[PDB]
């Protein structure tokens, strides 16, 4: 039931060079899809394990 | 001519009943949360979440 748009919004806002008001939701979900195929960092992955 | 024998009848019917018009008023209808609504293939209608 979780919509991951907030995660991508936080990501783009913390990049600090994009104005998220000009980023539509489909682009954010494409970013989510691309992020979903990346491996997790070793420390974060081990903490989650 | 009026004939009593040829005019006396026994009319038969039911004692009492109640007639209803709205059959669907007898159905309690609820819906799942739209986030969990699924299509004919049992997958969620919208999956880009």
């Amino acid at each position: 039931q979780k919509k991951m748009k907030s995660i991508v919004e936080d990501f783009l806002k913390r990049l600090q060079i994009f104005d998220i008001s000009r980023v539509p939701d489909d682009q954010m979900y494409r970013l989510r899809d691309r992020l979903r195929l990346l491996p997790v960092e070793i420390r974060r992955l081990d903490i989650f394990n | 001519q009026f004939d009593f024998r040829a005019s006396m009848h026994m009319l038969t019917s039911n004692l009492t009943f109640t007639v209803y018009s709205d059959l669907l008023a007898f159905v309690s209808a609820d819906t799942v949360e739209p986030i969990n609504a699924v299509a004919f293939d049992n997958m969620r209608i919208m999956n880009e979440l």
